């Protein structure tokens, strides 16, 4: 599952 | 900075004479991404041919794994040619089922 | 064995011929497991492996949508990238950028990563603390203080120790099929004259996964490294890797020389001669 740069 | 592709033609399965197989051009080590990358049936471009999504190794440099179904025979010709900036010319290697 | 979960991402602008192309695929270990592709029909995030199809359609968008807007942000960082090295908006430029996780047997994280190249080159990456920044010159130092003032690096490690293990472990058990099975490389030497004095031996390995291995050869038990003819391992397109190493001989001494064959498939290593 990917992460996402906030 | 540009890095030239590394180019390896070969079959998916030992090549056997009337048996079904894949053709297979693998492209790696190079930078930028922009290629060009045929495979040639007696000196012609084969139309049906795919390739995998563009991908990268470690050091950035990328690679691309471009195929085809084929069914070998004892007289034809196979090759992988290949263009990139980095080239001159487009570079043609041989499919060598002897190796 | 250890297991690793990876996230690749590459955008290529194209000045002249519309916005930027983005590309990112996931791979568990070598297993390619997802893609996405501006440029295709209708772009969402596709399965390419049978056990993430079971996935609802919830996890299809969101990852969807994460890769959008990954797109979007790259696109904006290209041009950003043009300002920090004084660049014309007239070439083709590269930003690439890979981040995962590495865990143990047990499952226990051995390592994250989080790193970007741009123009092939190493631009910043996050450190094996996960806290602290190696920026490669000046231009990525104005991306270290921006990061740092934002606390990236914080909410980075968060994800690496946390989501990034739990999902890499629920994928290894979803695929434990393939996932957790290696195929050991089969395994031939074959003999080719150059000439009535030299002959070349190449040792083969075909089949295997995962893509890991050594094959070396051997001259009276002396590894012959600086001698040996290596090429890159390369995918079959049925998820197996093929290689091989080849030798230069002098003919009749070819029962001096023998091919060592190390994969995670094998109990012991294979030790081989041509026959």
């Amino acid at each position: 599952k990917r992460w996402i740069i906030l | 900075i540009q890095r030239t592709p590394k180019i390896q033609v070969y079959s998916r399965h030992p090549a056997e004479n009337g048996k079904s197989n894949f053709l297979n051009c693998y492209v790696s080590g190079f930078h930028p991404s922009d290629i060009e990358v045929d495979l040639l049936k007696n000196g012609e471009r084969i139309e049906k041919v795919e390739h995998s999504d563009l991908s990268f190794s470690k050091d950035w440099s990328f690679y691309l794994l471009y195929y085809t179904e084929f069914t070998p025979t004892e007289k034809d010709e196979y090759a992988c040619r290949v263009n990139h900036v980095t080239l001159s010319q487009p570079k043609i290697v041989k499919w060598d089922r002897d190796m | 064995g250890s297991h690793s979960m990876r996230y690749f991402h590459t955008s290529v602008s194209r000045p002249g011929r519309g916005e930027p192309r983005f590309i990112t695929v996931g791979y568990v270990d070598d297993t390619l497991f997802v893609r996405f592709d501006s440029d295709a029909a209708s772009p969402r995030e596709e399965p390419r492996a049978p056990w993430i199809e079971q996935e609802g359609p919830e996890y299809w968008d969101r990852e969807t949508q994460i890769c959008k807007a990954k797109a979007q942000t790259d696109r904006e960082d290209l041009r950003t990238l043009l300002r920090y090295y004084n660049q014309s908006e007239a070439g083709s430029h590269t930003l690439q950028n890979m981040y995962g996780c590495d865990v143990g047997p047990d499952g226990r994280l051995l390592r994250g990563y989080h790193q970007d190249a741009y123009d092939g080159k190493d631009y910043i990456a996050l450190n094996e603390d996960l806290s602290s920044w190696t920026a490669a010159d000046t231009a990525a130092q104005i991306t270290q203080r921006k990061w740092e003032a934002a606390r990236v690096a914080e909410q980075l490690r968060a994800y690496l120790e946390g989501e990034c293990v739990e999902w890499l472990r629920r994928y290894l058990e979803n695929g434990k099929e393939t996932l957790q099975r290696a195929d050991p490389p089969k395994t031939h030497v074959t003999h080719h004259p150059i000439s009535d004095h030299e002959a070349t031996l190449r040792c083969w390995a075909l089949g295997f996964y995962p893509a890991e291995i050594t094959l070396t050869w051997q001259r009276d038990g002396e590894d012959q490294t600086q001698d040996t003819e290596l090429v890159e391992t390369r995918p079959a397109g049925d998820r197996t890797f093929q290689k091989w190493a080849a030798v230069v001989v002098p003919s009749g001494e070819e029962q001096r020389y023998t091919c060592h064959v190390q994969h995670e498939g094998l109990p012991k290593p294979l030790t081989l001669r041509w026959e």
